[PDB]
């Protein structure tokens, strides 16, 4: 325990020492301590490894006391490099924004700045790059991602500060003394421009150019606030003219100006620049007319301290306290902080709202709350806020992730440096962690209370707060701030002394027509107000008209992606006129072009190119008339994009796929691609929303390999099922003890793009979202889809979204996302008329024509295209087969897809079977006309099996006579057997299925065995279409009741194929992917064969079906989505999937699943996804039918009875009373009465069984001994489960009633003697035994009991007598498990440990307790396993409802019971040695088993054979119903019976 | 000591803490103890074998849900914070929760700013029991804000005031506190045009020069035709006596609502007074 | 033509929001006007005796909290309800005054 944890810590404190070389510079005798531990390493390594033994190695003296002292050095050393973190933290705490590792990576690399240039986006605001001269010695600058530089006055030399804290301070303070000094000269210059008539243009542009974006919107509002103070200054005394009106025209014609500068050509930076500078002189003149029209003449009025007011004192000393921001009673000093290029917002009143009620929020010293709907610009507004006064704002995308030691951290980091901290979805904590962190924020707040107070001075003892049990200095500049939407899924409640920490504020309401009017004005629109006016009624009457979808946002960010688009689209016109002026003419005149420019088409193309996608059939003409009604006489037509149309058309022709233009087949299609087109274009974040096989993701795989063939980028998709996995498979995790991350999918994919190690940034990379979508997992993506695209972890790392990286969504519904998620996505919607029914036809035959199946296997297949073509036309035999069959009842939902690829299986199956007859006989192929008419008849065949095979018999015959009446193939001429009924020949004529069921004669010992099936008309029929449709290695799923058949014709039809190996799941409620990870562990390998890792069975050569029983019963969250259905989805129409431990895509091959499940309405099951179903073709099994139950177990009868010849006239009779009475207890206990009142020919299966049992040692026996026998087994079939009084009087009666019936010339007495009571007891057979012996004979074994074992005494009654008649009949079976529900105190227990103790068996109870846990449980079942399967130990596993503390008990049990092994149980040292134990124990039996394989299916067979598990519980109501879903095998596998209580 | 409830640190602090307090005979307060229903019952069982220090005290913050074990409940002495019941206790509330020194300050009209603040702050709180018409919801107007508003008020009454003893009325910064009142203090929980539309009918209407006058009405049309008649005294304790003589027969009008607002309201609880009556038979 | 004349309650409606949208963009047809530029004035009236013009549409059901309505002007009550018999929305040009 000590080797291990030295080992590791001196392996990575080698790699922390090595990597940095220049570590040691400023580690000194730490690097001497750690060269002497590292000397001492390889003294240890030089004489371990010379004796690789264990024995070899214990015995050298000096080892472990050697080993102790270097623990504890390890230890110190590591202390002491924690400290030593700690403290060059301490000093330019920019480095508390970056990693330890990435600490010591700029620590040891302080020599080369080439390293360090990547750590500067997440230590500053908008500082991307430090500029350096060539000797890479001194830092001339600064640099942002946008490339605007800022030169320092005085560059900060590296050579005369070496260490990397000390020139970053210094860097760090010339950035905010350089800024300070390019703004007073901005200010200088912009006075001049200031209180002046008229503005020159060019001496204007020539300061914006001079001049960061930052400094001119400073200037400009320090120059206007100035000029507006000295007018109130003047007017002060009151009815005066006023000089206001001269601010006022300065305003409006510098706004002239600017207007005028954005109509022509600018360079990118300035153009921004120019746009900036109009929004803040826009609302510079909205303020100035307000504060002349409310005559407004003293400076002390509150209509000018509510506006935000800058005060510029160029006698101060201290640059950076130079500039004052005062709004209301709060003053703040501009932090400097250089932000590069930002988005400036459009102050409108709710900004001017949330800027007054922030900064009176931050004059409290307390944080600030904005909640409200999404889309209303909450977090925008406190960027906005905080880019205004200068400081470093950090955005955190919260969620429950965020615990309180994250958050800690994050507080410390933001107190150290003093930076603004806005925690968007602060809702999306726990309440309890929401509770923790309120500690933090109030003692920060008292910190910062304290620090405001006048009586500290700056030179006493800094103020620090308790945070993490450290005290941390606390800096003024630091703001807290929380947005929440109120109301949203996701969100918690905040605890009421968190909430009074924060001033909150309600923003709901957009200014959404002044957003519109100033952001158009700036892009250069004339006549700006009355294409706002025009625009912002157009989405609130678009939101009120238009009828309400799950995928429809018609907010802010709406409006604001439909004016980029118009500016954009404003740009790309002016460009096209260029151009064409260019080649037609040389006269350019940019004024006309502005002038003559039609705006409002622009707008309606970018309302068409944004809005319209989204939209649903019927509210397109809704839409469109809107748009009329707005802009009346204004037409938009569509560009043809030709130059991506051939493109298109070349990759659909490559994809088999269909291509149409407008209103040919398959032109919505290619409109909804280049609508995803557009919308990639105008958006980072997009979502592809429609029904199940609407044609989403051919639509974004053919738009990829388009664009990849058009402009040359290639295209890289990585696609992910997000539900498939757990969240912290997903996003990470972050270790809760070491603070260790470990990168999640989504995180390690956006990681290696970004790092871009094998040029990932060079290609369009998308990552795809194939899955359903809730707010647990994508709310994480929020600031992803906003414009901070930024990914935000709870270790503090924030990865930003490369701009060649689309974030995509794959979706069926958004019936529980969000607004907040669907607001921040451009939706493309597909609806199930985009993709045709006669495009899926010509997919399918174009595959078939040029795909070959295993060439005169593609000549096959293109002669059975060419027969079928007529077919599969619009209006054709199969359309029309089809929407009859919609009109049906099926026992799943029916879905297009789902037939559609069930037919297409069954003709390639006939292409197979063409060619089996061709290669059956090579000088005699198949013919044309024998072709044909095989062709036509199985495809008939086809479409009856593919749309109608999850339906019951009479949908089957409707289905059958309506394809009659329309169909022209030649029909089975029958006037009354259905179509249904009939098979197709290889030799091509319809063949009676009748002729493929012969009356069998099973053998006598034979009867009733588990793999015996009695050919019937169902069985013949549902093996040739499970045979079909597995040899196609097609998933399917067989629907039924239980004990209809389903896992018995699944195996009878996978004995007709000898390359197939099955393999049982039995899924539960709680059943997740890790039970299909444990049967891929087992079963199979992962090999990394050059394309990838591939996982395949072990066995070679064969194919492993994995046969789900229960597949419909894993629980649902509460968002509609199973994880297991999920992940077996993506396994299927993906090929694969993700493994976790290193995130690596896994490609499936020679697996296929089989799932098993009841019909969906029924109790505890739940129906399958749709994008599930397609994929997997349901055959509905339903139960044997009178006739067809009286030919299986008549077979079954006249075996068992030919054992007494005397007897063999009474089977026909018998098998009636056999079947009438399973009828009626079948119409009189249904699940509505109990959950467990289930009946199906297992119980009849089993009562044959248990009469030849009872008939097996018997020489003869007369009639009234059968009956009698007959009689008890159908008590304890049907009595035993009953719980009312009334209904086992029912089951008497009528098994009297039913007997005589059936047995008319009987002696009633001595058959029916209604103590009827089997025993083996007393004799060597199983006879009858009297009652009153029995007592005897149980009264001699309780005292031999008693005296042996348990000395409780017991009191003997009938009941006692029955009971233990009953459970010894149980341990006498093989797999006999047993379900005792009774009152507590009643003896189950008892009774069972005796009746163990008289059969031999050992009784196995689990010893729990209050620290039992679930590795306690898998613990006890391998000790039960081993010695019930290695040993040949029969060991009665007895089992209370209260020994379970877990689901995971039910989970390990249910597969117990069901397959007699825990595939996950038995792995690592405990496999191996379970191995070992299980060739012993084939050894002493006489058997020689190598491989694990074999030698594990004996230990299964051994376990199945020898263990008994007995479960007690109490009978609870709805306890019962719940265990029948958590483990259905206790209501299938094992024998239910009701001791209640005490009668 | 006061520790917050709701993370693994915060229950070993509150171990630590209960064990330093029991002997050194300190306080103990713990936030939000509803979040972990668990742990209270093993506070419960420590707190039972125990003989702390006579001085010490151990409060636990909660909200009223069922998730609280009975046995704690039994174990101490419960304590319900909820709105007063109406306009008279809310005023007595407020006043009692100010410090005397803080409202009898420089300026003698402080005091009578701190009773306009306290009857708005009344007003707008019993609103808030007919949610669908004294407001469109059921806002959070609490005692937080009454807080940020006497420091709105503090702060600018000593801008505007240098010290002096007096102030005309017309000199207060009446427009500086409406409008931090009705955008920032109380106008930052409203989410809707016509309760913003509302809260500036109340501020309005009550803080003004004419609040200073002996005619000024603080409500019209009460019952009948007398009205609520604003107080002439210029003191502190002149305003709480004030408070203390009201005629305790409170009325929706009082609130500027209809009569008939409580109704319906004061119907159905005495029907439930009935039944309770009847639960405890 | 004839769905025009014709009363509609609007809380009979799934959405009145959409009637009122759809009445404003048959005024805005009619007249060949602008969308946008239209506003909405209401006209109490009984019933049975009322007229509807080419921009009037008859709204049934509208119940007035706390006021009473009399020749289209209203007064406060002391009902928790007052019945308006029928309402005329007339969709009307902008006039910013
Ligand atoms: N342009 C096309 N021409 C012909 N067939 C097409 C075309 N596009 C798609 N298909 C076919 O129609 C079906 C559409 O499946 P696809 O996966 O594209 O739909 P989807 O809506 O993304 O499905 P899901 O919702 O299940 O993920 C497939 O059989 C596909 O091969
Ligand atoms: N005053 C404004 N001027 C311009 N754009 C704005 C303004 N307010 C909000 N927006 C835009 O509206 C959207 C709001 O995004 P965000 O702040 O994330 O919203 P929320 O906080 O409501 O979730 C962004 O596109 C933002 O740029
Ligand atoms: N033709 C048949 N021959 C033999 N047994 C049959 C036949 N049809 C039905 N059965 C009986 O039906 C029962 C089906 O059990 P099982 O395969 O577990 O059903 P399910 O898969 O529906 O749960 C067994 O008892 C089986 O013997
Ligand atoms: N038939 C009986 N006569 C007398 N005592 C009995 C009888 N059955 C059970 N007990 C008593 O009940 C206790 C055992 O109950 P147990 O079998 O564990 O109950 P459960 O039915 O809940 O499993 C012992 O005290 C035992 O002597
Ligand atoms: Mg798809």
């Amino acid at each position: 325990d000590v080797w291990i944890d030295v080992q590791r810590r001196w392996v990575y404190l080698e790699g922390i020492f090595t990597g940095s070389a220049d570590i040691k510079h400023l580690l000194p005798v730490e690097t001497q301590r750690f060269q002497s531990i590292s000397t001492e390493f390889l003294a240890l390594m030089k004489k371990v490894s010379k004796s690789p033994l264990v024995m070899d190695v214990l015995n050298i003296q000096g080892v472990q006391r050697s080993l102790e002292r270097l623990a504890d050095l390890l230890g110190k050393i590591q202390k002491a490099l924690g400290e030593y973190l700690e403290r060059e933290r301490s000093s330019f705490p920019r480095f508390y924004f970056v990693g330890d590792e990435d600490l010591l990576e700029i620590i040891g690399n302080s020599k080369n700045v080439a390293k360090l240039q990547k750590h500067f986006k997440k230590m500053f605001a908008g500082v991307s790059s430090i500029i350096l001269n060539e000797d890479n010695s001194v830092v001339l600058g600064i640099s942002s991602r946008e490339g605007e530089e800022v030169m320092f006055k005085t560059p900060v030399s590296i050579t005369e500060h070496p260490k990397i804290n000390e020139w970053l301070t210094l860097v760090e303070k010339e950035m905010r003394v350089t800024l300070a000094k390019l703004l007073a000269e901005s200010v200088t210059e912009v006075e001049i421009f200031g209180k002046a008539t008229s503005i020159d243009p060019n001496t204007y542009i020539t300061w914006i150019d001079k001049y960061q974006a930052q400094l001119v919107v400073l200037s400009a509002q320090i120059a206007w606030s100035e000029n507006v103070e000295t007018a109130l200054s003047s007017m002060g005394g009151g009815g005066d003219a006023a000089p206001l009106h001269s601010v006022l025209s300065n305003v409006e014609v510098t706004l002239n100006v600017l207007a005028d500068s954005v109509l022509m050509e600018q360079p990118p930076l300035r153009r921004r620049k120019l746009e900036h500078l109009i929004t803040e002189l826009v609302h510079q003149r909205d303020v100035t007319r307000s504060l002349i029209k409310s005559k407004i003449d003293n400076a002390k009025s509150f209509e000018w301290l509510s506006q935000m007011r800058f005060y510029f004192d160029p006698k101060q000393t201290d640059v950076l306290q130079q500039l004052s921001i005062q709004m209301a009673n709060a003053k703040f000093n501009y932090g400097f902080e250089y932000l590069g290029v930002q988005d400036k917002l459009v102050q409108t009143p709710l900004t001017d709202r949330c800027y007054l009620t922030m900064t009176q929020a931050l004059e409290a010293r307390l944080g600030g709350s904005p909640f409200g709907p999404a889309g209303t610009g909450k977090t925008e507004s406190v960027k906005a806020l905080g880019h205004q006064l200068g400081r470093f704002v950090l955005v955190f995308n919260c969620d429950e992730t965020f615990d309180f030691q994250a958050m800690g951290r994050i507080f410390v980091g933001l107190c150290q440096v003093g930076a603004w901290g806005c925690f968007d979805e602060f809702n999306r904590l726990e309440e309890r962690m929401l509770s923790a962190v309120s500690q933090q924020v109030q003692c920060i707040q008292e910190a910062l209370r304290e620090h405001s107070n006048p009586n500290y001075d700056k030179t006493s003892a800094p103020i620090t707060c308790e945070l993490l049990n450290k005290q941390v200095k606390v800096s003024p500049d630091m703001a807290i701030f929380i947005t929440m939407n109120p109301g949203y899924a996701g969100r918690s409640n905040l605890p009421d002394n968190l909430k009074k920490l924060f001033r909150s504020l309600a923003m709901t309401k957009p200014d959404r027509q002044l957003i519109a009017q100033v952001m158009l004005y700036s892009q250069g629109f004339r006549t700006a107000e009355v294409l706002a006016n025009k625009i912002v009624p157009f989405f609130k009457l678009c939101d009120e008209q238009l009828s309400s979808q799950s995928h429809y946002d018609f907010g802010l960010r709406a409006l604001k992606s439909v004016l980029v688009s118009a500016g954009n689209v404003k740009r790309e016109r002016i460009q096209k006129i260029k151009r064409e002026k260019e080649e037609r003419g040389e006269a350019v005149d940019e004024g006309e072009i502005a002038e003559n420019l039609p705006e409002q088409e622009i707008l309606i193309q970018s309302v068409c190119e944004t809005m319209v996608p989204k939209l649903v059939a019927e509210d397109i003409p809704l839409l469109f008339s809107l748009l009329s009604d707005v802009f009346p006489g204004v037409q938009y037509h569509r560009g043809e994009m030709t130059a991506l149309r051939e493109e298109l058309k070349k990759v659909c022709q490559e994809m088999y796929l269909t291509y149409g233009d407008g209103e040919e087949v398959g032109g919505m299609w290619v409109e909804k691609v280049l609508q995803l087109y557009q919308i990639t274009q105008i958006n980072h974040g997009l979502m592809m929303v429609g029904p199940s096989g609407s044609g989403k993701s051919m639509a974004w795989r053919v738009l990829l390999k388009a664009l990849e063939r058009l402009e040359g980028v290639e295209g890289v998709a990585h696609i992910i099922d997000p539900k498939a996995i757990s969240k912290d498979h997903l996003y990470g995790t972050l270790d809760p003890n070491t603070r260790e991350w470990t990168d999640g999918l989504f995180t390690h994919v956006l990681r290696k793009i970004i790092d871009s190690v094998r040029g990932e940034l060079q290609k369009r990379q998308w990552i795809v979202f194939d899955g359903d979508v809730d707010p647990e997992w994508v709310e994480n993506l929020n600031s992803v889809l906003d414009d901070n695209k930024l990914l935000t972890l709870p270790n503090g790392e924030r990865l930003s979204l490369p701009p060649n990286v689309r974030i995509m969504f794959e979706v069926q519904d958004l019936k529980y996302a969000t607004l907040a998620t669907v607001s921040r996505c451009g939706m493309v919607w597909f609806s199930e008329d985009v993709l045709s029914t006669d495009m899926i036809f010509n997919n399918f035959l174009a595959r078939l024509r040029s795909i070959p199946l295993d060439s005169p296997m593609l000549q096959i297949q293109r002669d059975a295209a060419t027969i079928m073509q007529p077919y599969f036309t619009s209006n054709g035999l199969v359309t029309k087969a089809l929407e009859h069959a919609f009109q049906l009842e099926h026992i799943m939902d029916l879905t297009r897809l789902r037939c559609l690829g069930s037919l297409f299986s069954m003709l390639h199956q006939a292409c197979r079977n063409v060619a089996q007859y061709n290669a059956n006989h090579p000088d005699f192929p198949m013919q044309i006309e024998q072709l044909e008419r095989y062709i036509q008849r199985y495809l008939v065949y086809a479409i009856l099996w593919s749309l109608s095979g999850d339906s019951r018999l009479k949908m089957r015959a409707e289905l059958g006579e309506y394809i009659r009446r329309i169909t022209t193939v030649p029909l089975p001429t029958a006037p009354n057997i259905p179509i249904i009924d009939y098979e197709v020949s290889i030799s091509g004529e319809w063949s009676p299925w009748q002729a493929k069921v012969p009356q069998i004669e099973v053998e006598t010992h034979k009867v009733a065995a588990p793999d015996v099936v009695v050919p019937t008309l169902d069985t013949v029929r549902h093996e040739a279409l499970l045979y079909t449709w597995l040899a196609e290695h097609k998933p399917l799923v067989l629907c039924g009741p239980p004990g209809s058949g389903k896992t018995m014709t699944l195996f009878s039809a996978l004995r007709a194929l000898p390359d197939m190996e099955v393999v049982g799941l039995n899924f539960s409620s709680a059943t997740t992917p890790e039970l299909l990870l444990k049967t891929f562990d087992h079963y199979c390998e992962y090999r990394r064969t050059p394309n990838g890792v591939v996982l395949a069975p072990v066995q070679l050569g064969k194919w492993l079906v994995l046969f789900c029983d229960e597949i419909n019963l894993p629980d649902m969250d509460k968002y509609g989505t199973q994880r297991v259905i999920s992940f077996i989805r993506q396994m299927v129409e993906h090929g694969g999937f993700y493994r976790t431990s290193d995130q690596t895509w896994v490609k499936l091959e020679r697996i296929q699943f089989v799932g098993a499940c009841n019909p969906p309405t029924d109790p505890g099951r739940k129906p399958l996804s749709h994008r599930f179903l397609r994929h997997v073709p349901v055959v509905y099994v339903d139960y044997p039918g009178p006739a067809s139950l009286t030919q299986i177990y008549g077979t079954f009868n006249r075996a068992m009875l030919r054992l007494i010849p005397s007897l063999r006239t009474y089977a026909e009779p018998l098998t009636a009373a056999m079947v009438e009475f399973y009828t009626m207890s079948q119409e009189r206990f249904t699940q509505d009465t109990q959950p467990h009142y289930i009946y199906s020919p297992r119980e009849m299966t089993r009562w044959v069984r248990g009469i030849f049992e009872a008939l097996r040692p018997l020489e003869t026996l007369p009639v009234e001994g059968l009956i009698r026998i007959w009689a008890h087994e159908a008590l304890r079939l049907f009595q035993d489960r009953l719980v009312e009084d009334e209904e086992r009087r029912w089951t008497d009666e009528n098994i009297d009633t039913v007997a005589l019936k059936h047995f008319p010339n009987i002696d009633r007495e001595k058959a029916m003697s209604r103590p009827i009571l089997y025993s083996n007891w007393l004799s060597k057979d199983y006879i009858p035994v009297d009652q009153e012996e029995l007592r005897d004979y149980v009264k001699a074994r309780l005292k031999v009991f008693y005296e042996e074992e348990l000395d409780v005494p017991l009191v003997l009654f009938n009941e006692v007598l029955d009971h233990v008649l009953r459970i010894d009949r149980i341990f006498r079976q093989p797999q006999g498990h047993l379900l005792l529900i009774g009152v507590s105190g009643a003896g189950k227990t008892t009774l069972s440990r005796f009746v163990a103790w008289m059969n031999g068996l050992s009784v196995y109870q689990i010893k729990v307790h209050r620290k039992y846990t679930g590795e306690d449980f898998d613990e006890d079942l391998r000790t039960v396993l081993r010695r019930s399967g290695c040993k040949n130990e029969k060991i009665a596993f007895i089992m209370d409802e209260s020994n379970v503390l877990d689901s995971g008990f039910l989970e390990r049990m249910n597969t117990l019971l069901a397959n007699g092994e825990v595939p996950g149980l038995f792995e690592g040292d405990e496999y191996a040695t379970l191995m070992t134990q299980c060739k012993e124990g084939a050894q002493k039996e006489g058997l020689m088993l190598d491989s694990h394989e074999e030698l594990y299916k004996w230990f299964t067979s051994q376990v199945i054979r020898n263990l008994h598990v007995v479960f007690t519980m109490n009978p609870s109501s709805e306890g019962l119903k719940d265990r029948a879903a958590t483990s259905p095998a206790l209501f299938n596998r094992c024998v239910l019976n009701w001791f209640g209580d005490w009668s | 000591t006061s520790i917050a409830i709701g993370s693994a640190e915060g229950f070993n602090q509150a171990d630590k803490a209960i064990n330093t307090a029991v002997k050194s005979g300190r306080w103990v307060m713990l936030k939000n103890v509803h979040l972990a229903p668990g742990w209270l019952m093993q506070l419960e069982k420590k707190l039972h074998s125990l003989q702390p220090h006579a001085c010490f005290r151990l409060f636990l913050t909660m909200e009223i849900n069922p998730k609280v074990p009975v046995n704690l409940l039994r174990a101490g002495r419960i304590f319900v914070f909820e709105p007063p019941p109406g306009v008279k206790a809310n005023m007595l509330r407020t006043f009692s929760s100010i410090p005397v020194s803080r409202i009898c300050k420089s300026p003698n009209e402080r005091a009578r700013l701190y009773f306009l603040l306290a009857w708005f702050h009344a007003i707008i709180q019993e609103r808030l029991r007919y949610a669908p018409l004294g407001w469109s919801k059921k806002y959070e107007f609490g005692e937080s804000d009454l807080r940020s508003a006497c420091d709105t008020v503090d702060t600018w009454l000593d801008d505007t005031a240098k010290g002096r003893q007096n102030i005309s009325p017309d000199k207060i910064p009446w427009s500086a506190l409406k409008t931090l009142m009705a955008q920032s203090i109380y106008g930052g929980r409203v989410d809707n045009e016509f309760d913003q539309r509302l809260l500036n009918t109340f501020l309005e209407r009550l803080f003004t020069t004419r609040s200073f006058d002996s005619e000024f009405k603080l409500a019209c049309k009460v019952d009948g035709h007398k009205d609520i008649q604003m107080p002439d005294g210029i003191r502190r304790e002149e305003f709480v006596q004030w408070v203390e003589l009201l005629p305790d027969t409170q009325t929706p009008s009082w609130l500027g609502l209809p009569n008939n607002a409580e109704r319906v309201l004061l119907t159905t609880q005495g029907v439930d007074m009935i039944s309770k009556m009847l639960k405890m038979q | 033509k004839e769905l025009k004349n014709i009363h509609v309650c609007l809380g009979g409606l799934f959405v009145p929001e959409a009637y009122i949208t759809a009445t404003r963009q048959y005024v805005a047809q009619a007249n060949s006007w602008s969308l946008e530029e239209l506003c909405l004035e209401v006209n109490v009236t009984t019933s049975q005796g009322a007229t509807l013009d080419a921009c009037s549409f008859g709204v049934t059901g509208l119940k007035l909290q706390g006021a009473t309505c009399n020749n289209n002007k209203l007064s406060l009550s002391n009902a928790i309800s007052t019945a308006l018999p029928l309402t005329q929305l007339r969709w009307v040009k902008q006039t910013n005054t």
